[PDB]
């Protein structure tokens, strides 16, 4: 923790929104199956 | 839009030709080469016909003979609705797509299909968006008053489109280009009614686009896509990620076969439109024998877009083989294809091209500098003077006078060397720089 | 809205029972010996009586090897499998090329399978309700579900799994389904038109009301090769948790097929054919530009031809006394080693003649729907006879372009000479490139 | 023809099953001659079948088409089943993700044979019909009604809440383990076939087994140890048995498995089964492969390899020097040689007739003798193709017998290699050299 | 402090007419190279044209890379100089051409003004279904968490008494820590005590964080939301650089065009660098031959020097500087002359002054003699060793003994070669 805390200052420069939910498959609109989105967000809730 | 300030190749806009397929001596920048421009017009009529396939033509001859100018003129002269593939053959190698996969991707991208889809709309100022509860008798009493300038009308939501409006948080009064088979309602902003509202002072903050068309009308929307998008859709359930990032992943053959059948029957059913474009490639002498066999079979194939292939070098070594043949290509493909030779320029067309370059760069030249540039270019090459004009203009600013005078071109000539100057300078310094062995005699004395 | 590319002018060999050919038929003119041999070979193929036959033909460029290949492919019909791919496609990246050659042999051999299936389909009514018979909370195992269809309604209850399938489809009372009883799951036709119009708008399709009696029954016949089965078995098809979605989102790569899978697929296909489900057909393999292959393939094929399931292959090399690509001293006719030619025979595909070439040009004019004059046709044919037919073939279309720009529908000597001037050939480039100061 | 196998170039030859005397016959099982070769092959096959001595080697030489691959296939057929045969060619070891050395090691690991036995226990016929008197499972005893004994089984903490596990209507045949095991359904009963019209995919109906319940069942498996290596390669290494992503198996797993098989053999749970290796045309292989095998073929588990090649004085791939047979002296020292001989007329005609029988092809005297002449001046493979093409001609000629007509038509329309070379040398004008030297011009 | 052979150069020294002084800001002679560099500097300062490149040819220690650093430090901070060597273009997971275009896209600077806001406050409640009731110094507002960012909030162990720096536009959450208001919880509490942030929770600022073309390329190609769990999967599934194709290139061109036409943004060009193009193969030369024939390729400089040597990637292409003839014919040559005795004197003098070496007159002259006798670099590498030797041999100045000890200790290539022809073993 002491080796991971202080130096964490670097910030990646550019980010574009709506490019991660479009990649995981969880969203309000995707070509992948919709039978997982609820259980997938529950996993995200409680996946260590 | 299309941010590109200037280039040595941004000086031609649309080429120039006539209905007789005859060249224009000053055809919108590019000049001379009557055979080249007539052949360009012949190929233009060929591609407008859209009735032949598997044709390969070789732009032979010495380099600098307007070959890139010819390609650019053809590309800008054919017009829109026909995307091209103008990529040099050097970057065919990749760490994600094999040579066969890359060639197949190029070939399938060269041939396009337009698709007309009879999508719908519901346009009009939706002044209110009421979402009633899911009553048992009627599962959704959702009021929403879409009305254009022509009429006043109300509608009803079928318990599916409530979040379609507000997938992104928008309000009512938004022109909605709704699609029945989409589920993603697109809001165009704000809209107007034809009412004066209340009696006291008001009607403030209303200046937007008002709906103009009918409340509903069919739209046969046309979309143009290449085989790349369709194939990446076939390979993976999500295809936009690989279209953007670029990690398709060498899709398999039965996909291409089923797409072939599907496109054939779609054309037969009157739903799609075939657009058989033409592929452009460069540095064919550098191409390798496996690519030679690939194109050899492709030419004999029933589906093959026309080919614009050129070898700048003449009688050069054939890459991928142990033997050298004319054009860097063996006689098999050489006889299979057709040949158009290209010869060099005289000085006057260089002068005209440089004058066009100058007036494109909106610089007040003086004709003495132009004459010096013409002499320097004709002595060595066109590109020499094409850069000399710009550097002399820079020197013109550096001496605080707008006109490009003699001393600007003279300083440009003396400062930056020439190919003959460089070779003379290095052959007299055979023991001063790094050489074959790398022997550098830094020792000026002793 | 048509495109003819050096073909579509050929539709068959044009033979008879007695091996009699036709001088001008099926897009083929001449080649009595080649047509006779091809007819004999395809007659042997149609019997499905053998496997692993091979043949090499000696034919120069433009002599008609590809035309013969296309004609023979069309002889067996669309249903008989074929996969003639370029000889430079063997050298792949993600899989060793001998494995690819095995994969192509697996693809080539064909089969015809079938299956009969039933299916039920809107929903008339609905009555849901077994005992735990112990410490369990309850036992739900039967629900009466309506089945409207069009020609008669037959509601019926089944295993509860069909009930959970009904909830999985999320179908309302006025919603049509398509439930194949073989699995008990749901295939969704969509919503219905009867209980529809509950609102002025609906993104979900109303969907036409199903037509016919609900207890639908049918049979399907599909001709599928074995490599599709292999690749389907290789990757997962279902799943609900993270592994399935990540694997499907992952991009599969070409791999090596294990021989134990070959044994398994042979066993299962034998079991299915013994029940009358599938019927057997061999395949056809063709490779062009074979002389560029290396000695290791040319010697592995020596034993690969002994494979008992390998279909008939056709071998095509155009060169002569050449060394196999990668051989220091293994020089052979057509670039194929003698220890390989000791397993097959030789045919001779020869070039064409004067009347033959002029008829070829005329027929290409016909398929290109252009009118050709006698003088221009004879000039094209003659200069093809001296140098090359393909020159005239590639000059036909631009000459038609010139004629159209001249507002005429025929080729005149002017058009052909203008195309000759504006478009050179290999021979004129054999004596012009040397005098080029700039390369 | 259990699988979709159609025909072989040598399908008549299935087994080097020499007689009890092992003295070769002029004709046997379709093969003729190879007398001393067949005797030595029988000796080698017996030595392999011994299953007590490893690290042997035999080399095969001679011109091809002499039944060498047929020789190996007949040896494999005479070895029977339960002995998997490693079908690997020379051009299969230069793989991408598998280096040649450990690829050979994997081939040997597949080549080994082993047997494994195991014993388990189950209960059969449990038509249960639970009925108890809510939850809690008060007085948790279940009726069990199979064909032989029909009683009530008492349960405990693990079953009174294990019967509420696998929630069933208790009108079906079920299995439980009397050795403290879980509950597994084997299917419903025929009375349950009619209750639901379209049974779900899970629900199948099987009769109550006709017998008792407590079944102690023994099972036997024949799985190569490399399969176990693939299984235990990762935490869940079951998907990789068929995909092929082994990944250059480490030697620590190899020696651990060797120790495990040794200790199980000493325990009697496992016993070995001999294996063979065979690769054709060993000459077109790297000198590194020969160097590796010359050491790896004397290990404790060293199955014999069926060396075979036909080249002459050449260079071993991976070197420069001239070598015997294109093979190193080290490999040409620790082995024994099998050689073939030029064909004679009698076996040529007999083999042609046998092939015609295998192809369901009738050959008369004239065609047989002419094709024997072809197969003696040329090789026999040309005549083996010509019988097929001539039968095709005949069945197109409205007859089944093959005679001078079809044979002569084939001879005219199919070219001999020597005359093909002569035609090439006399028509080189139309052909192409390495430098692309082609005379496209005609007139 | 530390000095590594540079930082002595501090500009060309061009006057109002672009003419540099003789020895100013670390410079010696080479008026041709200085004048050509000044001309290129003026052309770049024009900021109108693009797609032109030059090479400067000179031997070792001729000031080529020195002039490159001079032009770099002359251009200034905002306009970037891109240094790259022929060994750099040999990448691992992507092809060399794509690497060259990545360098080209990141070369051009693009001043942009995008917007960021941050929610920062003390949490008051959380309502699972999401509420995060951030309480700042004067504001207490409750956002809604999307399920993904709700999970990220859950993993942040944030409870009553915690402040988080959760950005508004990116959305990622960075907890600030336990509230300083609840400092009376434990006299030795582990968590840091941070007070309630000033202003409203939804603090808004105007930022000038610019973007290079590669930056906004990786923004959508590989999204980097960061702290949220779904952002972790997004940056974990494809953490590397993917082969961006021309389609995304055109999409990016449209996006940057609309952003620059929004009005606040602007464009500035840049300079790229290549050293020793002689080692480059024919493939990259041929590809760049058709790549410079475009409208976007920015300015690059070449530094190479070879005689009649075969171009790498070929076997028969013999040309000066190891450059293929076509590239030479389409590229501008700048000449450099060998350094002279007086130039060597001044070079050693300045290199002693920067290294805080008060080398006296005769020592400087003798060092110049060695510089003129074997090589400039041989004399230059001895300034620090001779000073340290005199320090160990108790001499503030550098007597001839120190330089003789250096010349018998640290030999040059010529003396080692003289040794090498007389040895029983290599
Ligand atoms: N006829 C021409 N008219 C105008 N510009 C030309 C002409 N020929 C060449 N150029 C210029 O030269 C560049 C292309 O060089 P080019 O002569 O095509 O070389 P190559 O013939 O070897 O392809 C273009 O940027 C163009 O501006
Ligand atoms: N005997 C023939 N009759 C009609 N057309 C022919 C004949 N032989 C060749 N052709 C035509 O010539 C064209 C080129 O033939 P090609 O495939 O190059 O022959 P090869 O495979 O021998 O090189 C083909 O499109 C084909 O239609
Ligand atoms: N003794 C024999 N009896 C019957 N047929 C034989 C005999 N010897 C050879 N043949 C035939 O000759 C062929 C020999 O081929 P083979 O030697 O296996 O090829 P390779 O030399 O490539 O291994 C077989 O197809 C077989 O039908
Ligand atoms: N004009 C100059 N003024 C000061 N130092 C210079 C000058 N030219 C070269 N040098 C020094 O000589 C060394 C070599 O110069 P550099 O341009 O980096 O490489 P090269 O000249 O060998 O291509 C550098 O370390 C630099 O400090
Ligand atoms: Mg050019
Ligand atoms: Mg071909
Ligand atoms: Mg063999
Ligand atoms: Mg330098």
């Amino acid at each position: 923790r002491k080796i991971i805390d202080t130096f964490a200052v670097l910030t990646p420069s550019a980010v574009s929104l709506d490019m991660r939910k479009l990649a995981l498959g969880l969203n309000d609109d995707s070509s992948v199956g919709e039978n997982t989105r609820l259980k997938v967000m529950q996993n995200c809730f409680e996946v260590s | 839009k299309s941010l590109s300030l200037i280039a040595a190749h941004s000086h031609i806009t649309g080429l120039g030709l006539d209905e007789n397929l005859q060249p224009r001596p000053t055809s919108e920048g590019m000049v001379g080469q009557l055979q080249a421009r007539r052949a360009a017009g012949v190929i233009l009529k060929m591609v407008q016909n859209g009735t032949i396939a598997g044709r390969a033509v070789l732009v032979a001859g010495p380099p600098s003979t307007g070959k890139t100018a010819l390609a650019m003129g053809v590309s800008q002269s054919l017009g829109k609705d026909v995307p091209f593939t103008a990529i040099a053959g050097s970057e065919i190698f990749s760490l994600e797509l094999s040579k066969t996969e890359a060639l197949t991707q190029a070939f399938r991208k060269s041939i396009g299909i337009k698709i007309k889809e009879e999508t719908e709309l519901i346009e009009g100022e939706v002044v209110e968006i009421q979402i009633d509860r899911s009553i048992t008798g009627g599962h959704k009493q959702g009021k929403l008053t879409i009305k254009t300038t022509d009429m006043e009308t109300i509608y009803e939501l079928g318990n599916k489109m409530i979040d379609g409006l507000t997938k992104e948080k928008v309000l009512a009064g938004d022109v909605i280009s709704i699609d029945k088979a989409s589920g993603k309602i697109t809001k165009l902003g704000r809209s107007f009614a034809r009412s004066r509202d209340y009696d006291a002072m008001g009607a403030d903050t209303r200046f937007v686009q008002c709906p103009e068309g009918e409340l509903q009308k069919r739209k046969t929307v046309v979309h143009t896509v290449s085989l790349h998008e369709i194939d990446v859709i076939n390979s993976r359930t999500q295809g936009f990620l690989a279209l953007f990032t670029g990690d398709t992943g060498e899709i398999r053959s039965e996909v291409r076969d089923q797409i072939n059948t599907k496109v054939a029957e779609w054309k037969e059913e009157g739903k799609a439109e075939i657009v058989p474009g033409v592929l452009f490639i460069d540095e064919v002498h550098m191409l390798d024998i496996e690519c030679f066999s690939f194109i050899n079979r492709a030419l004999e194939d029933e589906f093959a877009p026309i080919v614009m292939m050129a070898t700048n070098r003449g009688v050069s070594k054939t890459r991928g083989t142990n033997y050298k043949s004319p054009h860097g290509l063996p006689l098999d493909l050489l006889d299979r294809s057709i040949i158009i030779t290209t010869k060099s320029y005289n000085e006057q067309e260089i002068k005209t091209i440089l004058s066009i370059r100058a007036q494109e760069e909106e610089v007040e030249l003086s004709s003495d500098a132009l004459d010096l540039l013409t002499k320097t270019g004709v002595e060595t090459s066109l590109r020499y003077s094409s850069n000399l004009i710009s550097v002399a203009q820079q020197i013109a600013m550096k001496r605080k006078n707008n006109t490009v005078e003699v001393e600007d071109v003279k300083r440009a000539y003396l400062l930056f060397l020439d190919s003959a100057r460089s070779v003379k300078y290095v052959q007299e310094n055979e023991s001063q720089y790094i050489d074959d062995q790398g022997n550098v005699q830094i020792s000026i004395a002793k | 809205v048509t495109r003819t590319a050096a073909h579509t002018h050929i539709k068959g060999l044009g033979l008879d029972e007695s091996g009699v050919a036709k001088r001008v038929e099926g897009g083929f003119v001449g080649q009595i010996e080649a047509r006779e041999a091809c007819g004999v070979i395809v007659d042997l193929i149609k019997a499905k009586k053998m496997s692993g036959r091979a043949i090499l033909l000696a034919g120069g460029p433009s002599t008609g090897k590809t035309a013969l290949a296309l004609a023979i492919s069309q002889e067996l019909g669309p249903k008989v499998p074929f996969c003639p791919l370029v000889g430079s496609e063997l050298y792949s990246v993600e899989v060793k090329k001998t494995e690819t050659l095995m994969e192509n042999f697996r693809r080539a051999i064909g089969l015809r399978i079938k299956e009969t299936k039933e299916v039920y389909e809107e929903v008339t009514e609905l009555t849901p309700e077994e005992n735990p018979l112990g410490g369990y909370g309850k036992t739900i195992s039967h629900v009466i579900v309506g089945l409207k269809s069009a020609k008669g309604t037959k509601t019926l209850r089944l295993d509860p799994t069909i009930y959970e399938s009904i909830q999985r489809e999320k179908v309302s009372i006025g919603d049509v389904i398509y439930i194949e009883a073989n699995t008990g799951a749901v295939k969704r036709v969509g919503r219905s038109d009867a209980y529809a119009t509950e609102f002025d708008l609906e993104t979900e399709e109303y969907v036409p009301l199903p037509k016919g009696e609900v207890h639908k029954k049918k049979e399907i016949v599909q001709d599928v090769t074995l490599h599709d089965l292999d690749v389907a078995n290789a990757r997962p098809q279902g799943g609900q948790d993270v592994i399935s979605m990540m694997g499907q989102l992952l991009k599969p790569k070409k791999t090596e097929i294990t021989e134990k899978l070959r044994q398994e697929v042979n066993k299962v296909v034998a079991k299915y054919i013994d029940q009358g489900v599938a019927e057997l057909i061999p395949g056809v393999l063709f490779i062009d530009e074979v002389n560029m292959l290396d000695i290791e393939i040319f010697t592995y094929l020596n034993k690969a031809l002994e494979s008992n399931i390998a279909p008939v292959v056709v071998l095509a090399s155009n060169r002569g006394m050449t060394t196999v690509r990668g051989t220091e001293d293994v020089i052979s006719p057509h670039g194929v080693p003698p220890d390989l030619i000791d397993r097959l025979l030789i045919v001779r595909t020869l070039p064409y003649d004067k009347d033959e070439i002029r008829t070829i040009i005329e027929r290409r004019a016909t398929v290109e729907r252009l009118q050709v004059e006698s003088s221009a046709l004879d000039l094209l044919a003659t200069m093809g006879t001296e140098t090359s037919l393909r020159y005239a073939l590639q000059l036909l279309a631009p000459c038609g372009i010139l004629a159209q720009t001249s507002n005429r529908k025929e080729i005149v000597v002017n058009d052909v000479n203008e195309a000759k001037l504006l478009f050179l050939d290999a021979k004129r480039s054999t004596k012009i490139l040397e005098t080029s100061a700039n390369y």
